[PDB]
Order: C-alpha cells, then sequence, then structure tokens
C-alpha cells in the first residue's frame, strides 16, 4: 500500500498559553 | 466593569483567573489564538484583555519584614523603623 | 515552589476551591489535610 | 578580577550582602 515513514511533521500547538524562549 | 490598571493592587478575574495582582502594561509580543502567558514555575505573569490586544503584566503586591533599630535602653529611648526591600510610596499604606 | 502547585490528596489544589465550593467542616478536613503536606516540603527544604 | 568576574554567569527573599 506504498507505505512511508513520516519524519518530523505532526506536532501542534497543545494549548493557547504563551512561553518564550523556555523548553518545555 | 471598567478598567482600572496601575491605580493600585486589585483582587480580579479576568474570564477564569484568581488574579489577586496589581496590573501594568505590557509590550511582550504575543501570537493572536494565545490567551495568557506563564514566565517561569507555572505562575502566570501576563494575561490579554478581550477589548483590545491590550496585554496586561501582573506584578504581586508587595511585603516585607519591618525592623527596628536602637541605640540601647540606658542611652536613649528613640528609635528607626526600616521597611525592608520596599519602594517606599506606599509606607501609610502597611497594615502590619 | 513545584511542591506548592501539587495536590497532596484533594479534589483541588488551590485553597480556595476547597473553601468556597464545599462546605465549611469536609472543607476544613480537606484543609487539614493539604497543609500537612506543604509543612513536610518545607521541613525538607531547611534541613538541606 | 575582570575576566573571572565575566566567567561566572547566573513568599520569597532574597537579602543583600553586607559587604559590596
Ligand atoms: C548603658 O549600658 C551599656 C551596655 O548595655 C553600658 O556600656 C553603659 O555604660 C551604660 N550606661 C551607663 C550610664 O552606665
Ligand atoms: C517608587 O514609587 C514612586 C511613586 O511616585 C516612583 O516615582 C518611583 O520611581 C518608584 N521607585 C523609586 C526609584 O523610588
Amino acid at each position: 500500500p506504498a507505505y512511508t515513514n513520516s519524519f518530523t511533521r505532526g506536532v501542534y500547538y497543545p494549548d493557547k498559553v504563551f512561553r518564550s524562549s523556555v523548553l518545555h | 466593569s471598567t478598567n482600572l490598571v496601575k491605580n493600585k493592587c486589585v483582587n480580579f478575574n479576568f474570564n477564569g483567573l484568581t488574579g489577586t495582582g496589581v496590573l501594568t502594561e505590557s509590550n511582550k509580543k504575543f501570537l493572536p489564538f494565545q490567551q495568557f502567558g506563564r514566565d517561569i514555575a507555572d505562575t502566570t505573569d501576563a494575561v490579554r484583555d478581550p477589548q483590545t490586544l491590550e496585554i496586561l503584566d501582573i506584578t504581586p503586591c508587595s511585603f516585607g519584614g519591618v525592623s527596628v533599630i536602637t541605640p540601647g535602653t540606658n542611652t536613649s529611648n528613640q528609635v528607626a523603623v526600616l521597611y525592608q526591600d520596599v519602594n517606599c510610596t506606599e509606607v501609610p499604606v502597611a497594615i502590619h | 515552589v513545584k511542591q506548592l502547585s501539587s495536590n497532596f490528596g484533594a479534589i483541588s489544589s488551590v485553597l480556595n476551591d476547597i473553601l468556597s465550593r464545599l462546605d465549611p467542616p469536609e472543607a476544613e478536613v480537606q484543609i487539614d489535610r493539604l497543609i500537612t503536606g506543604r509543612l513536610q516540603s518545607l521541613q525538607t527544604y531547611v534541613t538541606q | 578580577e575582570d575576566l573571572l568576574f565575566n566567567k561566572v554567569t547566573l513568599g520569597l527573599t532574597v537579602l543583600p550582602p553586607l559587604l559590596t
């Protein structure tokens, strides 16, 4: 069925929170 | 309710928040779909009002410890008072 | 501070919900347990 | 001292040291 690998696509903002220059 | 910003510390509820902080004008860049921002330790520092793109900072109301200076009982009875770590334009508005 | 946010065994973490949003007496019971937890956190910090 | 001073990059209160 022509499988494919998804490299780094599939990420979304989990919350409407604003965070600046941090790792969470 | 009308909005009073920086007049004095004022407890509040914008949409679903505990509040209890003084409000000030902010200039932080802020995305459209976002609503509020937490600086560090999940503490909410800035919020956005629905009536404008105007964002507001939050600062806790000042507190500190009062200390007493004294030259000793037998020498004299004057003292001096030091309110620690606080801008003092609110000294007459100190409850304790 | 992280320890401040946790609930230590209760319906909610922040005090005001337990206070106003339940009856006073058993709200007092939930308050009692949450107090014991926060006191323990202060204990370990000072000793370290 | 200038080099040493630059290399080191860093209900709660923090009191100030007594000697500046
Ligand atoms: C007052 O007390 C201080 C120490 O507490 C002492 O040095 C001083 O001599 C006393 N004053 C008099 C007049 O004795
Ligand atoms: C303290 O508060 C007064 C309010 O008039 C303000 O003018 C001053 O800039 C504040 N900070 C300082 C530096 O004292």
